[PDB]
């Protein structure tokens, strides 16, 4: 899975 | 050209070419089929003789004309069937005589609206209403259900819903399951408000609700009788989710959601207002995904947005879904979950190795990964011995390389499904632990194992020539061993199997040879009640508790 | 070849018993520690010794004045420092790797080893010019080993690499990858190395080491084992052999290790025919797929291979690309691999073998635009025809195609690539034939082997002019003469066209529920 954007 | 019909009363003229209702009905019948005929036309008098019929069956033929008065005589009818057939158009006088009827499917036909007329409100015994079409449905007003209190199922098919008339739903004062067929959102907002305090379950069918708004409702504070609620073919975006998240403030008492053959264009990307996320779901136990298309499954995001909102549910079902690791953090999250199931999916020791970590599922008892890509037992035993609290492992459906001689497993573990696994032989790797064990559909020729604590022992479709010694489960409660290579089993076995209270030998290459079939054929007989399955003699087809030998 | 194998026999001498003309002897894992003349002195005939895993110190090799024949000695594994300046003539093979040899034992007689072609050594220090002596001779491997090697003062050692077919280099296993020795080399066919673990803070300690081994004359392959690495590191390693003339690039059990994000990179003019990557370990959870899955994609080589993985998926190239070649074998890939790809139209064999694959209608549509297919192996997935949505979009090129080892049902026929020459069916769960077995007119191979069928529609096997070979065997059919007349009638007009679970002429290889006959004994008149 992939974590956000920060 | 002919119509049957049996004893009870139970007429059968199913697909026989009609053009009309069968000449001379009889008041001994009590079930007319007449299904997919070219019955055009019903007339005044066509049903006036059997009026002792408790259903009549007429789906799918070809009705596009009925006379007022065709069911006047029928009044004892409550099952009738008129879905799939061209009536343009109600009439709101073919139901005002049947006040016996129970169930009435108008589903299937081209008619605009339920026309200018209540249909309802004279029938005081009904419990099941279908209505409504893909592709004409359009209005729904609020004579539509008058005089109708209570349903145990409502199902409006209403695909092409042009127009909901406001409160259309709501004088129904209870509704057991009501089944919704929306094409898109337009109406679902203003409809859910009518049925807050009627519905117990709400099935919502081919909905896009692919750009839902949720906001506030007009209704007062009305305690909802909701417990179920599911999504079956709906298309989904992260932003549905973030909405409809929003709907269970309106349903508190709420215990069950659902998502079927459900399309997610999304990547998990869901931000639930916080006020949602502090509810923890209220008081929802269970959450069951099965079948999500979700086009590019691999990218999915963390999950970890709604890793707070799910502390407290305790039964989640994904299955079918592509689901190939839930994130160790979202396993530490779901502290208070019992039963997962996970069947069909994309699993595999090194994902499931991450998902069970070392503070994973704290409170699972049931975990299920039928049907993944699992290909060692000895490694997943060992990685789920994070799992302290797991006494009933699944995973069965896995084409598994032989098991060894030493592996370790929860030691609560009393639980192992290993069916359809491919194996060929047992070894000490199955824990003594085991109360229940399933080792069928396989290529086992000898199941040779000592396990004290087992009462079942499901081990059919096998090849399986000989039968297991008795003293290998000295407390055994039941041995489902048929489908098997069994000859004959030594005289003296159900001996020591002083528990044993149900068994299965049926569909079995056996020896009904006087001579030496002696025990098997008596113990059979004293204890008819410990068996299911009539065991079938070799070639004979005589069934084993019977003759006796001298 | 008249052998004597010995090893774990927790042996301490030369069995004095053995046979006299014995000709290969293993020895190999024992207790031996010394090896004295009368040890071997009467096994005149030896061609073959083999002393892997013992404890032998020194090693005289005029030890072996009798033994005029030996051609292969193994040495390795021991703990050997000193050796007689003169191995004899008569060596073809002489492993002498991992021992605890100070500098590399070759003395300047190993010259007149002339047949060797096997050279096995290991050393702690290196000077160019140590492999001197050997440098005129036709070798095909040096297998040479730092496990003993530490670095020092700075003072690079230098080490001249005789031309060789294959240079095998192997590391210490248990640390970060620590060569400094620059080694050149001029002829060379295949470099490989094992035991490489990586951060990103010797990532270029390998770079540089491996730059002098890669110069180019012609080309090479490379062959790397056990490599655990960062994945900024691998896509710098990709990058770093990109401009080098590597024909084929081989990666054994990698371990992805710390994180993964994405990676500069750009693929340019390659020498590379072939990158094959096989067994992959990976201890990354939570990352993009796409920083890892475009790396590979992206890639302007015409063989991919990518097997024996956790992988999911594999990204459709962004551009036209050159793959006409592709193998991922044992992954985790999914029907969705590839959907609606438009940029693999020269790809001629793809191999999706041991994943996934659940829905065989979804797999045809992959193939819709993949203008070059003629190999298509979807076999050992989870594969069955039971979709709602059955409609068929085949790619019209597919020639063979495996369909073995899934849950296929019968409908299968409904839906097959035109022009077809091969169908393997076997180990499915066929008995639903339909009448589209003969609108499908150019099979030459066919297996529907171990299936569920009891009989098969009378007048398929008709039109199927072109069929040659076919699987019959382990299916339950249904024997009652009203029926199975068809059947038996045809195997027998065509006794050499069946054939059995070997590959060889078998009209027996059919049988029946029940009795076990040969369907083609059966007469129904
Ligand atoms: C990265 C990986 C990880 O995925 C996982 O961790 C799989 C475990 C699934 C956990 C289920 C939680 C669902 C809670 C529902 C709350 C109800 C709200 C009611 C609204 C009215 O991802 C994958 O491996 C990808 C494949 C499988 C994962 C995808 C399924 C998760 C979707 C959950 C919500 C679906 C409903 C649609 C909302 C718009
Ligand atoms: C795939 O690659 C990994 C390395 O990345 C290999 O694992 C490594 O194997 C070596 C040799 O088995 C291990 O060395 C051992 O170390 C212990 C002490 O730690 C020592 O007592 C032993 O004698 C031995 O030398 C090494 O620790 C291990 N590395 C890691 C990180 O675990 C593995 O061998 C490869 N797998 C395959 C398929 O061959
Ligand atoms: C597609 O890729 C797969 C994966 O690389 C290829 O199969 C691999 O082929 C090699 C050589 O056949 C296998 O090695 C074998 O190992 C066993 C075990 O000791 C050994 O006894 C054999 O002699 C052989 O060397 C390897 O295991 C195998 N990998 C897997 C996962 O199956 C395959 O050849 C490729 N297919 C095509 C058509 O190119
Ligand atoms: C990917 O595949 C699809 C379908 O294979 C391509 O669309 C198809 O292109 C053909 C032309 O090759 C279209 O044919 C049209 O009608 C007749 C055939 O009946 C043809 O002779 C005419 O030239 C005309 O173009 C056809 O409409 C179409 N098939 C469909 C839409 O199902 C598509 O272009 C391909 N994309 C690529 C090449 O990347
Ligand atoms: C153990 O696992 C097997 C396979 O998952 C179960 O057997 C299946 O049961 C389902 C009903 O749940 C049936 O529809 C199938 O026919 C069965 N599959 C076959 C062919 O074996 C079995 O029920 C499980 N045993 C227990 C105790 O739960
Ligand atoms: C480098 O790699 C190639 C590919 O493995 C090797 O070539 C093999 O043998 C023939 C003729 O050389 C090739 O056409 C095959 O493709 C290879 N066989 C396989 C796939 O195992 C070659 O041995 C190596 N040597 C070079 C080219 O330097
Ligand atoms: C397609 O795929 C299957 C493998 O999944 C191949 O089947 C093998 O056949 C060979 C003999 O020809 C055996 O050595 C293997 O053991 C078989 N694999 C098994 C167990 O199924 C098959 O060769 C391929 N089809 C064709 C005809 O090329
Ligand atoms: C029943 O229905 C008719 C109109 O369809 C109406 O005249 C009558 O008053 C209704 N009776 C009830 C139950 O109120
Ligand atoms: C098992 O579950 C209970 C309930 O959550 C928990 O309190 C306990 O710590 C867990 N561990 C065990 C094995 O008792
Ligand atoms: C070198 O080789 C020849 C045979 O090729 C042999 O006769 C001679 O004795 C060898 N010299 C030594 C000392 O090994
Ligand atoms: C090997 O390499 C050297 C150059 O460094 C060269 O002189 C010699 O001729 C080469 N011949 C081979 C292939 O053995
Ligand atoms: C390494 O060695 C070769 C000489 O054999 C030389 O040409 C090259 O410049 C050296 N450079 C280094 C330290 O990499």
């Amino acid at each position: 899975c992939s974590k956000k954007k920060k | 050209e002919s119509l049957s019909c049996d004893a009870s009363g139970v007429c059968d003229g199913r697909s026989r070419s009609f053009t009309s209702i069968p000449s001379g009905l009889t008041a001994a019948m009590k079930s007319l089929d007449l299904s997919f005929n070219k019955i055009t036309y019903i007339g005044h008098g066509d049903l006036r003789a059997c009026a002792n019929l408790q259903v009549l069956i007429l789906k799918s033929s070809r009705i596009n004309t009925i006379e007022g008065d065709a069911f006047y005589s029928l009044g004892s009818l409550e099952h009738l069937d008129l879905s799939d057939n061209h009536l343009s158009s109600l009439s709101s006088s073919w139901f005002g005589p049947l006040s016996s009827l129970k169930y009435l499917n108008l589903m299937g036909n081209p008619y605009q609206t339920l026309g200018v007329t209540s249909l309802f409100p004279n029938l005081t015994n009904l419990q099941t209403l279908r209505i409504g079409n893909v592709e004409t449905f359009s209005e729904i007003r609020r004579i539509d259900f008058a005089g109708l209190t209570s349903l145990n199922e409502l199902e409006i098919k209403a695909l092409s819903l042009r127009n909901y008339q406001s409160q259309s739903l709501k004088s129904i004062r209870d509704i057991h399951h009501l089944t919704l067929h929306l094409s898109e959102s337009a109406f679902l907002l203003e409809i859910f408000a009518d049925i807050l305090s009627s519905v117990r379950y709400l099935e919502l069918r081919d909905t896009n609700l692919a750009r839902f708004q949720f906001s506030p409702l007009p209704v007062d504070e009305v305690s909802s009788p909701m417990k179920k609620l599911a999504f079956r073919g709906s298309v989904l975006t992260d932003e549905s989710f973030n909405e409809l998240l929003k709907l269970l403030r309106y349903i508190l008492e709420l215990s069950e959601v659902e998502f079927d053959d459900c399309t997610l264009n999304g990547l998990g990307d869901f931000n639930p207002s916080e006020s949602d996320v502090v509810s923890e779901l209220g008081k929802v136990e269970t959450v069951t995904i099965r079948r999500l298309h979700i086009p590019q499954f691999y990218l999915f995001y963390d999950l970890s947005t709604v890793y707070s909102l799910l502390e407290k549910v305790k039964r989640i079902t994904v299955e079918n879904s592509k689901v190939f690791l839930v994130p160790c953090s979202f396993s530490q999250h779901l502290k208070s979950l019992e039963f997962l199931d996970l069947s069909e999916n994309l699993m595999v020791e090194e994902y499931l190795k991450n998902s069970a970590c070392k503070g994973a599922w704290p409170s699972l008892q049931t975990l299920v990964l039928s049907q993944n890509h699992l290909r060692s037992m000895q490694k997943t035993g060992e990685i789920l011995l994070t799992l302290k609290n797991l006494t009933s492992l699944d995973i069965s459906r896995n084409t598994f390389h032989p098991m060894p001689d030493s592996c370790q497993w929860p030691e609560k573990m009393r639980f192992l499904n290993l069916s359809s696994t491919g194996i060929r032989v047992v070894k000490t790797c199955i824990p003594q632990t085991l109360e229940v064990l399933d080792v069928s559909n396989n290529n086992l020729d000898s199941f040779s194992l000592f396990l004290p604590r087992l009462q079942e022992l499901y081990i059919s479709r096998n090849k399986l020539k000989t039968l297991p010694d008795a003293s290998l489960f000295p407390v055994l409660l039941v041995m489902k061993i048929a489908s098997n290579q069994l000859k004959s089993v030594p005289d003296g076995i159900f001996d020591r199997l002083t528990s044993l209270q149900k068994i299965w030998l049926h569909t079995n290459p056996w020896d009904c040879s006087c001579p030496r079939i002696d025990y098997l054929s008596r113990w059979l007989n004293k204890n008819s009640q410990k068996e299911q399955g009539s065991a079938k003699c070799s070639g004979s087809g005589k069934p084993v508790r019977s003759i006796i030998c001298p | 070849e008249s052998m004597v194998d010995y090893s774990n026999r927790n042996l301490t001498h030369v069995p004095k018993d053995l046979p006299p003309r014995t000709k290969a002897l293993s020895l190999s894992q024992n207790s031996i520690s010394e090896l004295r003349m009368p040890d071997i002195s009467f096994l005149s005939e030896l061609r073959v010794l083999r002393l892997s895993h013992n404890r032998i110190r020194s090693l005289d090799f005029h030890v072996f004045l009798f033994n005029q024949d030996l051609e292969y000695l193994d040495v390795s594994h021991n703990r050997l420092q000193n050796i007689s300046c003169c191995p004899m003539a008569s060596l073809r093979h002489l492993d002498l790797s991992f021992n605890d040899f100070d500098v590399l034992p070759v003395c300047k007689e190993f010259g007149n080893l002339t047949k060797l072609t096997f050279l096995g050594l290991s050393a702690a220090k290196f000077r160019q010019l140590d492999l001197l002596p050997v440098a005129h001779l036709h070798l095909s491997c040096i297998l040479l080993d730092l496990v003993s090697y530490h670095i020092k003062g700075g003072e690079t050692e230098s080490l001249q690499i005789p031309n060789t077919t294959v240079l095998h280099l192997v590391f210490h296993p248990n640390s970060l990858f620590s060569v400094q020795v620059n080694m050149s080399v001029n002829a060379l066919g295949h470099l490989q190395l094992s035991n490489i673990k990586l951060n990103d803070e010797n990532c270029q300690r390998l770079m540089t080491f491996l730059s002098e081994l890669t110069r180019g004359p012609t080309l090479l392959n490379v062959t790397l084992q056990h490599i655990e690495t960062t994945w900024k590191c691998s896509v710098k390693l990709f990058q770093f052999f990109w401009p080098r003339p590597v024909e084929y690039l081989n990666i054994y059990n990698l371990t992805i290790t710390e994180r993964i994000d994405r990676e500069e990179f750009t693929y340019s003019e390659t020498a590379l025919k072939s990158l094959m990557i096989e067994h992959v370990k990976n201890q990354v959870f939570l990352f993009s797929k796409e920083a890892l899955y475009s790396v590979f994609a992206e890639m302007n080589i015409k063989m991919l291979s990518i097997s024996d993985t956790p992988f999911i998926h594999m990204v459709c190239p962004p551009s036209p690309s050159s793959f006409t070649f592709l193998n991922f074998t044992q992954n985790v890939f999914t029907d969705s691999v590839f959907q609606g790809c438009s940029t693999l139209k020269r790809l001629q064999t793809l191999i999706l073998q041991r994943n996934g694959l659940k829905n065989f209608f979804k797999v045809a549509l992959m193939t819709k635009n993949m203008s070059s297919l003629e190999t298509l192996d979807v076999s050992l997935n989870s594969l069955n025809s039971h979709a709602y949505d059955r409609t068929c979009a085949w790619a019209e090129s597919i020639l063979v195609l495996n369909l073995s080892s899934n849950m296929l049902t019968g409908s299968v026929f409904r839906c097959l690539p035109p022009k077809v020459k091969v169908l393997d069916l076997h180990n499915n769960r066929i008995m639903s034939i339909p009448k589209d077995v003969t609108h499908l007119q150019a099979l030459q191979e066919l297996n529907v082997a171990s299936n569920q069928l009891k009989s098969v529609p009378d007048g398929v096997f008709d039109r199927l002019t072109s069929l040659q070979y076919i699987w019959l065997h382990d299916n339950p059919w249904d024997c009652t003469c009203p029926g199975i007349r068809y059947l038996s009638e045809w195997i027998n007009k065509h006794s050499g066209v069946v054939r059995n679970s070997a590959g060889s002429v078998a009209p027996d290889s059919a049988k029946c529920s029940g009795s076990g006959k040969p369907v083609r004994s059966i007469i129904c008149p």
